[PDB]
């Protein structure tokens, strides 16, 4: 019966000395040449790494209340999902790559929140910190919406490019509340040809702002004072 | 006889069995299956 | 007598779901394909919903003390006014669209901020307070007018586009505090003739700056102590 | 002898409409259309307003302790200085205008500023807190040498342009501490000659920005306290 | 025995005069007229400013408990180091300059920061607050990795001047945090050819924003508290 | 007779009476007043 | 007679006396300094 | 004889001691040391 203390400090940092490795290897296999010639020796690397990845959520799932429910962290939820994607290239149908799977076995080095306790506790709270937001967010939505939709109506035969459609226009509205060259790359060339045009990008970059700005000093009420 | 899943096929000569909808690949150097 | 409580959670998310429908529907007609096919269902369906909002608001009006003003609440007067000027569309002259009667139907959404109670009461603050600013929008307003009126009589000969007139220019003072290449399309092309002028954008970047900068922390000592 | 109170409610608000007065002509007469036809009514008005606000300045001298200093103010040494400045172009030498002569009579709206209680106290405290940064002000000023010398000497043959000189490329330091396509401009074409350069940059826009970001929290902990 | 006050205002202000007087040396030298002209004069003042801040460095150790320890504070260190690299210019191989060493005469000048009380005594905090941040820029580090091999991977064939290589493109994604033309450079031009790629710059732009931001607050309530 | 307002005007036969200068309009299939 | 500072002169006809080096002008209508 | 380290060495002629690994130079009007 595995009730002895099997997750110590020495475990752990192997499964981190792990999870840093796989991000070494991760990270070289970006490269045409480094990769052409050892192909075979980096698949295999994979491999062992997946197993040894597989057995260690195992661990964690049996060492530790196997009746109990052990879903409750959201972080094992993450682990598992992890393992069970990547082990599902063997096991079902065609998931070669195919520019999605890849994606999967980087995104594997989030683990490395998961171990370290400070980042763990850190995220937690960075995450947590979004519901107190909430409104601000809608409140942007809206604003993005109207706004989509105008500059569709209005714009949608001088600029095909920027605002061709209610969402090609969603994204020049997300260029330019960071301000991205709204007045020499998306303002400049219309108001050249709908001369009250410049409303339109005033007045959004006005309250845009405005409500970013707010949204800023909320976050600092909500944490500055406790 | 035609193995089932998890056996070392080859990349030549197809030995997944097609009664259970496989087919051999050489990525993983055995059987799977196939959708 | 209309005294019995004929507004409650289901009538509210009636409308509610009303004004996303009407939201959706606005949305939907900004594509040409989509419309041009069932161009009578939208219009009938436009007819339906302005109706329909029409008796909503005569409603809110008879059922609530009409002997009393009602008239008190900014929002009552919100949506009074939307679906007046909707309505003139039926009732009087020649208000077909030109470009300005669709703008009205989009706007109709913010009435998703009177419903909800929460986006009202956030709205309420994030508007009361401007006039706390107050001040400092009377300096920037300063500032932008001298340095408006100078680069106009200065270089309104050397860069007819940013610096043609009092306005056009009240445009540049605008990009230019936003930072947007005011180093790279703005300036660098003037300072190549002026060989001075780099006070002038300089001076303005900083001061506009500092003063911007103010503003903010002081809305902060207004808000984060309170 | 004038012992009486001759400043009051409506004397101040005469100031006030004389210098909105002057504020709007000066406006107007950026206008080349509106300033060949006219020029005699202008010039005229003018100096109509040039008198009056003398007069004004006189006013104010005598009738508040003259011989006491009345000097301690700075705002009537502002005030004094520009009419000073303005009349000399009568009783002086060649001062018709030269690019430099009518940016006085522009800047003499920044007694807006003098009149108005609520923009003369806001003024206070935004000049007042300048001291107080002091520092930070010498250290942005030591990190803009060091990295300004280093940039001539590296790169003052590669982009001649940008780094050319000890003053030509401290022009380029601002543009890039404002992030002005500092990476696509300034940056990106440099680093296609000198592949080492990454570091310059890259230490710079970290640092400077390091920098910058303290000062702000810095004036921050000195007023949000109190 | 050195043992008498040798140190006092009159002195220290003789090594600020002297750096100040390196410092403006230092930049003159950078003018390549006045250098060709004076090039005997200009290298004779830098050795003879070697020589007495050598024989300065020697002083302060040996007048100041020379067996104690002395190099407890990091900026003896720093001075220490710098005259030393300085002075291997004469008694070893072959450094003349070779693009590096005239960067350690213009460095000398940060000296300035050790001599002023006030600067050192700010700079001390300014770095003390780096620890402070600690996980944060482990976060920060950790989704660069990510997201910059997810760029490579995915847009290494697309655009080989920003995603080229495992930091080609480390340098794309450190110009896309500051927000430099990333919609009208970076992304726009790929966004044309990988129509999913919206997503990767869209999410990264929110991530980065969301992490740095916080941040920000972060060290907030690390200062304005206490 | 001529028909006031808010009257199912025709696109073709204009029925509005042209006394409270109005126009028949086919957006809105009735008649409408004019300026 | 030349007449001193702030007095009238004539755009055509200089009065402006010479010996207090002056130099009348049309733009204030009247004599001032020369530098 | 070779002189050695900080000694002023000439531009034509060179005294700088090859025993020593040295080289003079003029950038310094004198003999350093050789890597
Ligand atoms: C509390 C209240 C909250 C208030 C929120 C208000 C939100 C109200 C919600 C409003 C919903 C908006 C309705 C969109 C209608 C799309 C239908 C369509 O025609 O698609 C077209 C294709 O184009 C597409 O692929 C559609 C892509 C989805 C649209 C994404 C915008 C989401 C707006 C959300 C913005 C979020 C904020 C933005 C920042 C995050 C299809 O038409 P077609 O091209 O002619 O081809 C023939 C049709 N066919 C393709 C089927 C064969
Ligand atoms: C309380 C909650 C907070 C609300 C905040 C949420 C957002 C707040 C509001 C957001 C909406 C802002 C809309 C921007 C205006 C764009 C105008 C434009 O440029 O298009 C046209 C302007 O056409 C004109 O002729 C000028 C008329 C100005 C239109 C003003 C719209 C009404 C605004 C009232 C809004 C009420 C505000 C109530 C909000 C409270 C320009 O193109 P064109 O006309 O075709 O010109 C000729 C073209 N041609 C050459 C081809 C012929
Ligand atoms: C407490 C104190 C507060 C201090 C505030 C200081 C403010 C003092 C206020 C100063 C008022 C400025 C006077 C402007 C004179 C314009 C008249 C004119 O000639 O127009 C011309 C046209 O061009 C136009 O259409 C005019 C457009 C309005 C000007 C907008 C600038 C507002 C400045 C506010 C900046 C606000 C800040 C900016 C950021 C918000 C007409 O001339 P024309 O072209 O030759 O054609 C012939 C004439 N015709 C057309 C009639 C036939
Ligand atoms: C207390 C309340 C706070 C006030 C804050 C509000 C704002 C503060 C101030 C705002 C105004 C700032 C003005 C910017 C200067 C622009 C100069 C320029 O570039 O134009 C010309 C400069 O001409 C020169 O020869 C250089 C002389 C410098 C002019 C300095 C103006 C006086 C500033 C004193 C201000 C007093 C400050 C008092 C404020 C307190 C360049 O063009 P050009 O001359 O034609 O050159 C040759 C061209 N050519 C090749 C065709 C021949
Ligand atoms: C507590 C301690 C504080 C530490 C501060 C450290 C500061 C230490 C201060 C260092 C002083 C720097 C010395 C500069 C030498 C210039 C002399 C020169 O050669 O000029 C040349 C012309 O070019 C010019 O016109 C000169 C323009 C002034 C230089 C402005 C840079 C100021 C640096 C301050 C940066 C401030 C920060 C930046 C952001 C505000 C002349 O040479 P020439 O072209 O070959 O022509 C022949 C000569 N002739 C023209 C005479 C005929
Ligand atoms: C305590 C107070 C806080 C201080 C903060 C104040 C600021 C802090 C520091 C500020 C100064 C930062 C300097 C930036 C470096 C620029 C390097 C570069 O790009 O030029 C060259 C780098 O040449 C190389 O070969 C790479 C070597 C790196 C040089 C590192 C300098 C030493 C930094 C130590 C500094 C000590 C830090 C101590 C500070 C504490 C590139 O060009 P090139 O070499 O010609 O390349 C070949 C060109 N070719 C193709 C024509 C052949
Ligand atoms: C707590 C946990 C912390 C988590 C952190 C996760 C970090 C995990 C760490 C992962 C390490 C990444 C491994 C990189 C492999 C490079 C090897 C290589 O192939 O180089 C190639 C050359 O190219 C070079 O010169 C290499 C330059 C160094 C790479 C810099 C990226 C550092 C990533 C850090 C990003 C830091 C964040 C970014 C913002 C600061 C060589 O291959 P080749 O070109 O084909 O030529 C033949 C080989 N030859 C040249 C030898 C002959
Ligand atoms: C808890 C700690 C906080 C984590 C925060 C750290 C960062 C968070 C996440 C960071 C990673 C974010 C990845 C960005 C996605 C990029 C997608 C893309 O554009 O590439 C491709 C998308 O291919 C598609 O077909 C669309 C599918 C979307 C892919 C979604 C990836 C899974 C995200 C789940 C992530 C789980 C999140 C879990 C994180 C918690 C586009 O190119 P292509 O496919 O080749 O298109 C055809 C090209 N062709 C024309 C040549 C054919
Ligand atoms: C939303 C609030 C607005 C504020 C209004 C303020 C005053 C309003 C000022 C002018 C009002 C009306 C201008 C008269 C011209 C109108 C029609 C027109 O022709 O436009 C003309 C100019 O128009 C402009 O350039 C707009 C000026 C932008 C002001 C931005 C100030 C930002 C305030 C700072 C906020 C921070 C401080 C806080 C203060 C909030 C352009 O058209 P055109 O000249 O005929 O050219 C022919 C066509 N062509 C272009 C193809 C060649
Ligand atoms: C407003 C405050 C200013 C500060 C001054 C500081 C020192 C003042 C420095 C120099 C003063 C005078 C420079 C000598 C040259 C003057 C005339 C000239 O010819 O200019 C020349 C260069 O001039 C420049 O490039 C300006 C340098 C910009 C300094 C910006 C520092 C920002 C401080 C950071 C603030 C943050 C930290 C806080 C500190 C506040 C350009 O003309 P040209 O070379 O002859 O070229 C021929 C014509 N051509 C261009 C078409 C080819
Ligand atoms: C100052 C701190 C640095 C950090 C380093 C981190 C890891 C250091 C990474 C790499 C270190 C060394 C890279 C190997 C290459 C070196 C020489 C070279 O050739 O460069 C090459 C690439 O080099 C780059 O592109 C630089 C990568 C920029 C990293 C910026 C990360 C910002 C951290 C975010 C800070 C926020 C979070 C907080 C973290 C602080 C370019 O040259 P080339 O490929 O040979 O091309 C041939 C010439 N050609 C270009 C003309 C074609
Ligand atoms: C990460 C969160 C995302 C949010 C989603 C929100 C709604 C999601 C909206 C749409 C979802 C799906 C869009 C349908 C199209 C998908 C495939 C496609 O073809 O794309 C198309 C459009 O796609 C876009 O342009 C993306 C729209 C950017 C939305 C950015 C909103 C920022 C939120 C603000 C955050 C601040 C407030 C806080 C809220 C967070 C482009 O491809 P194409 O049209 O076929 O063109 C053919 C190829 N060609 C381009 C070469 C010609």
């Amino acid at each position: 019966k595995m009730q002895k203390i099997v997750n110590h400090r020495a475990f752990t940092f192997t499964v981190i000395a792990l999870i840093l490795f796989n991000a070494l290897i991760v990270g070289i296999e970006t490269y045409p040449r480094i990769y052409a010639d050892h192909k075979w020796l980096f698949y295999r690397i994979d491999l062992v790494l997946l197993w040894i990845f597989t057995i260690e959520i195992a661990m964690r799932f049996l060492a530790s209340n196997p009746k109990s429910a052990f879903f409750r962290s959201s972080w094992n939820w993450f682990d598992f999902l992890i393992v069970t994607l990547s082990l599902v290239e063997l096991f079902l149908a065609d998931v070669e790559g195919l520019s999605v799977l890849r994606i999967l076995r980087v995104l594997r080095v989030l683990r490395a929140i998961s171990v370290v306790p400070s980042l763990r506790r850190l995220v937690d709270a960075l995450v947590m910190t979004i519901p107190a937001l909430g409104n601000i967010l809608i409140l942007m939505s809206i604003f993005f919406y109207i706004f989509a939709v105008i500059g569709t109506m209005l714009f949608q035969h001088v600029s095909p490019e920027y605002f061709g459609n209610l969402q090609l226009s969603l994204l020049t509205l997300f260029q330019v509340v960071t301000l991205e060259s709204w007045a020499s790359g998306v303002m400049r060339p219309i108001f050249a040809e709908v001369p009250w045009s410049w409303l339109y990008f005033v007045s959004f970059v006005l309250i845009g702002t405005f409500i970013i700005f707010n949204l800023f000093i909320g976050v600092i009420v909500n944490n500055v004072e406790k | 006889e035609c193995l089932e899943i998890f056996k070392a096929c080859n990349p030549s000569n197809d030995q997944c069995c097609k009664s259970s909808k496989l087919v051999c690949s050489r990525k993983t150097r055995w059987c799977k299956y196939q959708i």
